């Protein structure tokens, strides 16, 4: 299925796991001293690349990144 | 930050650069003074 | 306040419509009296 | 319980917030920092439901901005009687309507423009219009000039009012809401008043002054002869020569001897023979009847004594098996939002002007419309565009509401909640009927383009081979040319002549005529058809999935004008109500552009021509529309590259501005097609590299630059693909008709 | 760099590549990319801010 | 899974075929008040009292539900995932804390050290099976 | 030229003069708009064929139109551009494009006649380009 990255350049805004709507992102902490909080993709099956996240990250360019792939009844969010 | 996206390496009278245009200036103005019977 | 007003000519389209028409309106004056030009004559 | 309640001074009237911009919203308040600012601007500045949430600021805005708005049309119809006043040949066109050109326009002597100025008759040279103003002052009884003049100065100071009204209404004297939520007043006062008194003084008018006047114009009697309106009020011997119902007075009415009014209030149902026109007496009878009908449908509703219905009490008591709870909750809605009462004012207005386009085409009511058959195409075409227009806004606020306003407790097993749960099923069901119809009604004409191709006319649908004739308008027809003397005893004559009846030859021309219905008129009512069920498939789909849909499960929380959600899901590309209104506009367009083309060939075919005093028409093209309809070719060859040679020859003539327009407005059409096609994602990266030129040159903009929005692409886009494809046939009809 | 100081942008696949820029601040910790800058022009979201790394940026 | 259903008389926009044959989902969540709300897919419901249950078609329909359910000041929403042969499991909150809230258990997945801007070029990855983003 | 003669040889121009089409107010305007289209060189079709090559005969033809519009055009350019720039050393820049502050822009009008001397100072110092390094540019 589709393939969501994240990138060093997370600060921890959670905004994109609020505006996902398929709870594909998940907030994790860092073992480092950034901070308490980075954006994760455990469960990447149930991405359907409706590009939410990336319209919630407030970097210069996207720390999280929506890469499209191989395709799935539940990636094309078909209901039949 | 692998290639520079300006160029370097040039002086200001940028002499090669001008010789070659100039002939190609010169080989219209020929074409010009055939055409206005100059020649 | 008379300055609330000015400002108000002073925006795009007010500045933008008093000006095109100053100009439309010296050619559509021009057109009138000399009726056509094509080419400068020449002396 | 319906009191008048005012605030005082609710806003000042200063002059500051015209200096900042964007006062609307707290966003645009903020500042300019892109060039989208200025777009955004203008798509929200008549959105008051976004500026504030006090839904009475939102009325308040609302009432006041309809005065400003009559102040407009009533300047503008002021202009139109101004123009008739000075610039005009109407005072030539009264002594010799028939042979003389209706014309109120005069271009001035600058670059070449004087060449507009055409000879139309009356010593003017000036455009023919076709609005058919001419034949409407005729009708209001207006013989000269000063008498014009009057009318025009009235409509600026009654334009005047209407605007001080709205500042009136909304700078010092505010309602409050409840004011505005007496529906059941309002109602009894728009009908009685506006509509039934509106109508009962225009008969006092007809009868005092248009008739009369008419009736002595009509007779032969020249304009300088007729009295004034005046003087029939005055001397009665005048009215008593023309009319002598009026010798009784007015005993006759109050007991009930209304055949003495016989006279001048009649059941003619037919044309004046020597004015293609409606009888002014019936017109008369017309107006009278229907204001004690408004005045008698005003009083149903409450209006706090006690007498008259509650319209929660009809509604409430309307359900049924099928529907559940049947209209309960409904009445909350149209009081609630103001969008639903636009989608159902809106979209049955629109519906009326069709039906009144239709109406006056066969039933020519003034004087001298059906020998114009130039005034007669571009009121037909006017009207149904504009309605065709109202109709598909009715939609989308019909889904602004279901987005905004819409509110589940209120609609629990109503009406409406029933139709969103099994939205599934009417879509499903109109889009059998829209391949079941775009299959049978156009491809019948394929077959026919193929059949005669092969050289097989044998095979055609036609209306010597195998035939399709629509029985039952041919039935239906048949009734009203019967009607008179049978199931309308009073009636002389048949409501219409286009249903049947004979020839009705005002001069040469023929004022209207039997419309034969043949195999050709079967499929084209059809095409109609299928174009409006496919329209009404667009626009029902954009209301019903505007809250949610399987692909979408959140649908409102993005609002009704959104883009899209991701390329995920497939694409969600156009999934909102906003792009749905965006694509039945061209289907509304596709679907009246045949309407018109329907109505202009037939008419020039089968109706409308020259006819001999021995009884033989010859129309315009002379049947060419029942072998040549029923193949795409024929409206290829027969009606737009015939008669549109005027057009394209119109070079060096008063009728060359519309080979102009007409050829412009290909170009407009074209230029929709770059905002369509291509996108937003192709444009920022132009400009980008255009910015980096003037960050070369130091030109760069404080206000960055910035693409127009998705949405935005396509909304400039059908603006032009609606504004080049009228406008081409606009000045198509225009110019033909004009010379012809 | 020191706070209020205004720097260039070496970044690329960045809106303000080659651009100046205040720094609004800086955190003192081991965190890359510590250094705040506010810019002029917006980018095409309108966030109008961004972390940085030193290295990146040259002090004009 | 233990719930009353939300009493609405039905409709089209609901599970189909594909419910029984691959997947379906199913939300549970337990209310204080009985109130109304929007159906996911058309109409409105009344919520009962306590332990309510709906079966979804897709996930998708749960999480915009339990968006509108917060609205009404309710958090306790969990989602299950139903296979055919009736597996269930705890598929949206598989730790007890909500995916915003930060927990100790979770670990990193599919986290890139470089920036985007560092990606490898495509030329120099071909002809492998690698893709640049990884 | 393509079968090109001067006027007054030409037929095809001696019947156009006849048939006027007056444009302006003044009934001999079409008389005299022929009388004064003599200089140009018309064709067999009679209307006047300019001759953009560039002879000083015929500058009337473009060479004179051509270097109204550039002095013109400068003008304007000039003159925007410097009032951008004015603007940007300011406090709110992007209120000032749309408001425009006419304290600022009237004497910048006012000036723009002389737009080539200013111009060739801007030209021959840094001030009218800017360094390809001080330009934002994709990668
Ligand atoms: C490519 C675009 C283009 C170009 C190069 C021109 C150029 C010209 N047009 Mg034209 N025109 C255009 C577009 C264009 N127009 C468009 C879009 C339309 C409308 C659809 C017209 C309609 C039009 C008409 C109807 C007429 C012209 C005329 C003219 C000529 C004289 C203008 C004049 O009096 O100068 C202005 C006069 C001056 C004295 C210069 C003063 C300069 C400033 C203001 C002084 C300060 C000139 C050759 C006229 C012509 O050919 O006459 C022979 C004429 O009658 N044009
Ligand atoms: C007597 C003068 C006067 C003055 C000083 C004001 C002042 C004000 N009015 Mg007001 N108003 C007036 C008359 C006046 N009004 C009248 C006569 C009406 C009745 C129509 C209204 C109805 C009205 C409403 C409904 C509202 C205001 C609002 C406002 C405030 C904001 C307006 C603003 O910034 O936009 C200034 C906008 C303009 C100058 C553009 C106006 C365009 C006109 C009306 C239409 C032109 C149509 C034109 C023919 C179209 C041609 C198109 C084509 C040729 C291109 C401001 C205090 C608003 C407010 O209080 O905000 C909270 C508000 O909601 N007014
Ligand atoms: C729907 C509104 C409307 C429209 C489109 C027009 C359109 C026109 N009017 Mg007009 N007019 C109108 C309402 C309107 N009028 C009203 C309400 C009055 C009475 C107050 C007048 C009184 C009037 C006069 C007295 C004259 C016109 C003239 C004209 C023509 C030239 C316009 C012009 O030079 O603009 C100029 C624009 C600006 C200065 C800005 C044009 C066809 C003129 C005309 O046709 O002369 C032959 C003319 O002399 N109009
Ligand atoms: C009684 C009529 C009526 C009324 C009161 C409204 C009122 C409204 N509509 Mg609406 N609408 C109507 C009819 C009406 N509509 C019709 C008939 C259609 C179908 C075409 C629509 C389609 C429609 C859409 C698709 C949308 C609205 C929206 C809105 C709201 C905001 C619009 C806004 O900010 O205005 C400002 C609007 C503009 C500045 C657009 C200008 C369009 C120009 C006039 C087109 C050019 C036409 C012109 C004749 C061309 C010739 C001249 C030109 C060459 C110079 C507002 C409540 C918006 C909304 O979401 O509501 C919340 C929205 O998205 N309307
Ligand atoms: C001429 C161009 C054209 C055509 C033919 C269509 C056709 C269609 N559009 Mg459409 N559309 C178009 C342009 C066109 N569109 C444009 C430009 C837009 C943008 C505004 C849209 C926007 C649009 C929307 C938004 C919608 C449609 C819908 C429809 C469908 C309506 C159902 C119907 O008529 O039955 C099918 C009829 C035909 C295809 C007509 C010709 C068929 C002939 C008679 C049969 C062929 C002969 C034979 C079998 C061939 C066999 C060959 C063999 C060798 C293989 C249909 C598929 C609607 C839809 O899908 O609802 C069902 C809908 O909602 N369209
Ligand atoms: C889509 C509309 C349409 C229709 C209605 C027709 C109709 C016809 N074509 Mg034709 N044609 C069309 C489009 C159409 N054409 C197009 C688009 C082309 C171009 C490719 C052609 C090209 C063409 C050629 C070249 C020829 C025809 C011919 C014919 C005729 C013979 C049909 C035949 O043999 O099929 C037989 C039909 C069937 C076996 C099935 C019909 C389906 C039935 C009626 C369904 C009924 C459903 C029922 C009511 C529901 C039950 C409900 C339940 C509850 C009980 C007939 C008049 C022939 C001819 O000579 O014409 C006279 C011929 O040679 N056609
Ligand atoms: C560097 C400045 C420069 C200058 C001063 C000229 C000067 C000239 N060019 Mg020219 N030209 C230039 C750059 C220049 N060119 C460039 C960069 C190109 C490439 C697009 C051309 C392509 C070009 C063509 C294709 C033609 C000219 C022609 C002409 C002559 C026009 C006739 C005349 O004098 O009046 C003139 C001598 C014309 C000529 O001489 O025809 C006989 C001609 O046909 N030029
Ligand atoms: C042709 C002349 C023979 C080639 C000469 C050649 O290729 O040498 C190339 C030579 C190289 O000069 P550069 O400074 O570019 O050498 C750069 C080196 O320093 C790089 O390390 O340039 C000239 O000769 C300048 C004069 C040529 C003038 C050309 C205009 C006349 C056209 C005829
Ligand atoms: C059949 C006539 C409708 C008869 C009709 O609507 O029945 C009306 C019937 C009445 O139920 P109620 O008595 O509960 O309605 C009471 C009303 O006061 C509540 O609105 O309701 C139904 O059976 C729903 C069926 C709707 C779907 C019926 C199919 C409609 C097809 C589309 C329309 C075709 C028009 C063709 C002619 C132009
Ligand atoms: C061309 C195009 C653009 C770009 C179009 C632009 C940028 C239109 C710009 C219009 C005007 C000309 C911008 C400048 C307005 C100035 C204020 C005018 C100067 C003032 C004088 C005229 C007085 C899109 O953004 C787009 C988006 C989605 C689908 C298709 C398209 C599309 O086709
Ligand atoms: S930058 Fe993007 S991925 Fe990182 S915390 Fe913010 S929204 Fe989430
Ligand atoms: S594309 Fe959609 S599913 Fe994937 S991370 Fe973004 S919001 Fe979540």
């Amino acid at each position: 299925s589709h393939t969501v990255k994240i990138y060093d350049t997370c600060i921890g805004c959670t905004q994109c796991v609020r505006a996902c709507p398929t709870d594909v992102l998940e907030m994790v902490p860092w073992d480092g001293c950034k901070a308490a909080q980075v954006a994760s993709s455990p469960r990447t099956e149930d991405c359907v690349g409706c590009k939410r996240c990336e319209t919630a990250c407030p970097t210069d360019f996207l720390s999280i990144r929506v890469y499209l792939g191989a395709e799935t009844t539940r990636s094309m969010g078909l209901a039949y | 930050k692998i290639s520079p996206v300006a160029n370097t390496g040039a002086k200001p009278p940028y002499t090669f650069r001008t010789g070659w245009a100039l002939l190609l200036l010169a080989v219209n103005f020929l074409v010009a003074a055939y055409y206005f019977h100059i020649i | 306040q008379s300055s609330y007003l000015i400002k108000f000519i002073s925006t795009a389209p007010v500045a933008a419509t008093i000006w095109l028409t100053i100009t439309a309106g010296i050619l559509i004056e021009f057109n009138r009296f000399f009726p056509d030009l094509l080419f400068h004559p020449l002396p | 319980k319906a009191r008048v309640i005012v605030d005082k001074d609710p806003v000042p009237t200063s002059f500051e917030k015209w200096a900042q911009p964007g006062h609307f919203d707290r966003t645009l308040a903020r500042g300019p920092k892109t060039t989208t600012w200025i777009w955004n601007l203008h798509a929200l500045a008549h959105d008051f439901d976004t500026h504030t949430s006090d839904l009475e600021d939102i009325s308040r805005k609302i009432f006041a901005a309809h005065f400003g708005h009559l102040a407009v049309v009533t300047i503008w119809l002021s202009g139109m009687i101004f123009h008739g006043a000075k610039f005009s040949n109407y005072e030539a066109w009264l002594s010799d309507p028939l042979n003389v050109r209706p014309s109120a326009q005069v271009v001035w002597p600058i670059v070449g423009q004087d060449i507009l100025n055409g000879d139309v008759g009356g010593g003017f040279h000036g455009i023919q219009i076709t609005s058919g103003l001419f034949q409407v002052w005729r009708g209001w009884g207006i013989t000269n000039s000063f008498q014009l003049y009057c009318t025009a100065i009235g409509g600026l100071v009654l334009a005047g009012l209407f605007l001080f009204a709205g500042w009136f209404h909304y700078h010092k004297r505010a309602p409050k809401l409840e004011w505005f939520q007496n529906v059941e007043s309002m109602l009894n006062h728009h009908l009685q008043v506006l509509l039934g008194c509106g109508s009962l003084g225009w008969a006092g008018h007809l009868i005092h002054v248009s008739a009369p006047i008419n009736k002595l114009m009509d007779a032969g009697v020249a304009v300088k002869d007729i009295p004034l309106p005046h003087e029939f009020i005055l001397n009665k011997s005048l009215l008593i020569d023309l009319f002598p119902g009026f010798a009784a007075g007015l005993t006759p009415f109050f007991t009930l001897n209304w055949g003495q009014y016989a006279d001048f209030l009649t059941f003619k149902g037919g044309l004046n023979p020597v004015t293609g026109g409606l009888w002014m007496t019936d017109i008369a009878h017309h107006h009278l009847a229907i204001a004690v009908v408004f005045i008698i449908a005003g009083h149903q509703y409450r209006t706090n004594w006690g007498i008259g219905h509650s319209i929660k009490e009809i509604l409430e008591n309307h359900k049924g098996p099928f529907t559940g709870e049947g209209h309960k909750g409904l009445y909350e809605n149209l009081t609630t939002s103001w969008h639903a009462q636009l989608a159902t004012n809106l979209a049955f207005l629109g519906s009326l002007t069709i039906i009144i386009a239709h109406h006056m085409y066969a039933m020519p009511p003034y004087p001298y419309l059906a020998t114009d058959y130039a005034t007669q195409l571009c009121i037909f075409t006017h009207h149904i565009w504009i309605g065709g227009f109202l109709i598909v806004g009715g939609a989308a606020h019909a889904a602004i509401f279901m987005v905004r306003d819409y509110d589940p407790v209120v609609n629990q097993n109503n009406v409406l909640d029933r139709v969103i749960r099994h939205r599934d099923a009417i879509i499903s069901h109109l889009n059998w009927v829209c391949i079941f119809l775009g299959f049978h009604s156009f491809g019948l004409y394929i077959h026919n383009d193929t059949m005669r191709a092969l050289g097989r006319p044998q095979d055609m649908f036609s209306d010597t081979a195998i035939q399709l004739q629509p029985v039952f308008a041919q039935w239906v027809q048949n009734l009203h040319t019967l009607a008179p003397g049978g199931t309308a005893p009073n009636a002389l004559e048949p409501v219409s002549y286009a249903f049947g009846g004979g020839v009705l030859a005002v001069g040469g021309k023929v004022a209207m005529m039997p419309i034969a219905l043949g195999t050709a008129d079967f499929l084209i009512h059809h095409i109609h058809a299928f174009t409006i069920h496919v329209t009404v498939l667009i626009l029902l789909k954009g209301v019903l999935f505007a809250r949610s849909s399987r692909l979408i499960p959140d649908k409102a929380n993005l609002g009704f004008r959104f883009p899209c959600d991701g390329p995920g899901r497939g694409g969600t590309c156009q999934v909102s109500g906003w792009d749905h209104v965006f694509l039945g506009l061209f289907w509304m367009y596709n679907s009246l552009s045949i309407v018109i083309f329907h109505f202009s060939w037939k008419m020039q075919s089968d109706v409308w021509g020259t006819v001999d005093a021995a009884g033989n028409v010859s129309h315009i093209t002379g049947g060419n529309f029942a072998q040549s309809a029923i193949t795409i070719n024929g409206w290829l060859r027969d009606f737009l590259w015939a008669q549109a040679s005027q057009v394209i020859n119109s070079y060096g003539s008063a009728l060359s501005a519309y080979g102009l327009m007409f050829l412009g407005a290909h170009f407009v059409w074209a230029f929709s097609l770059m905002f369509l096609f291509s996108g937003r994602g192709y444009w920022q990266e132009l400009i980008e590299s255009i910015v980096w030129a003037h960050n070369k040159l130091k030109v760069a903009p404080a206000i960055q630059p910035r693409a127009l929005s998705i949405t935005q692409g396509r909304a400039v886009g059908v603006a032009h693909y609606l504004l080049g494809g009228i406008a081409t046939t606009w000045a198509f009809f225009h110019a033909h008709i004009l010379s012809v | 760099v020191q706070r209020g100081s205004k720097v260039r942008i070496l970044r690329p696949e960045s809106y303000w590549f080659q651009d100046v820029g205040t720094v609004a601040s800086v955190d003192q910790s081991g965190i890359k990319y510590p250094v705040i800058v506010r810019f002029d022009k917006v980018n095409y979201a309108g966030i109008n801010t961004n972390n940085f790394a030193v290295d990146e940026l040259i002090e004009v | 899974l233990s719930g009353k259903t939300p009493l609405f008389a039905g409709s089209t926009g609901g599970l189909l075929t594909k419910a029984v044959e691959e997947e379906k989902y199913a939300i549970t969540w337990t209310s204080p008040k009985a109130q109304v709300f929007e159906l996911p897919t058309g109409g409105a419901a009344t919520m009962h009292e306590g332990e309510n249950l709906l079966y979804i078609a897709r996930k998708e329909y749960g999480i915009a539900l339990g968006g509108q359910l917060r609205k009404f000041k309710i958090t306790n929403y969990k989602i299950y995932r139903i296979l055919p042969s009736g597996e269930t499991t705890f598929i949206h909150p598989a730790d007890g804390v909500f995916p915003e809230k930060v927990n100790a258990g979770r670990e990193k997945v599919r986290f890139n050290a470089r920036s985007i801007g560092e990606n490898p070029n495509p030329s120099q990855v071909k002809f492998s099976g690698k893709a640049t983003y990884d | 030229g393509a079968d090109l003669t001067p006027c007054a040889e030409n037929p095809a121009f001696q019947a156009l003069a006849k048939n006027a089409r007056n444009t302006t107010a003044d009934p001999q305007s079409g008389q005299k708009r022929f009388e004064r289209y003599s200089q140009a060189l018309c064709g067999p079709e009679g209307y006047p064929h300019l001759i953009v090559d560039g002879r000083l005969d015929r500058a009337g033809d473009f060479l004179i139109p051509s270097i109204l519009f550039l002095y013109i055009a400068g003008w304007i350019g000039w003159v925007g551009r410097a009032y951008l720039q004015a603007i940007k050393k300011d406090s709110d820049t992007e209120q000032k494009e749309i408001q425009l502050d006419l304290g600022i822009a009237l004497p910048i009008i006012a000036t723009g006649f002389a737009w080539p001397a200013a111009a060739v100072k801007e030209l021959l110092s840094g001030e009218l380009t800017a360094k390809d390094s001080e330009i934002t540019v994709s990668p």
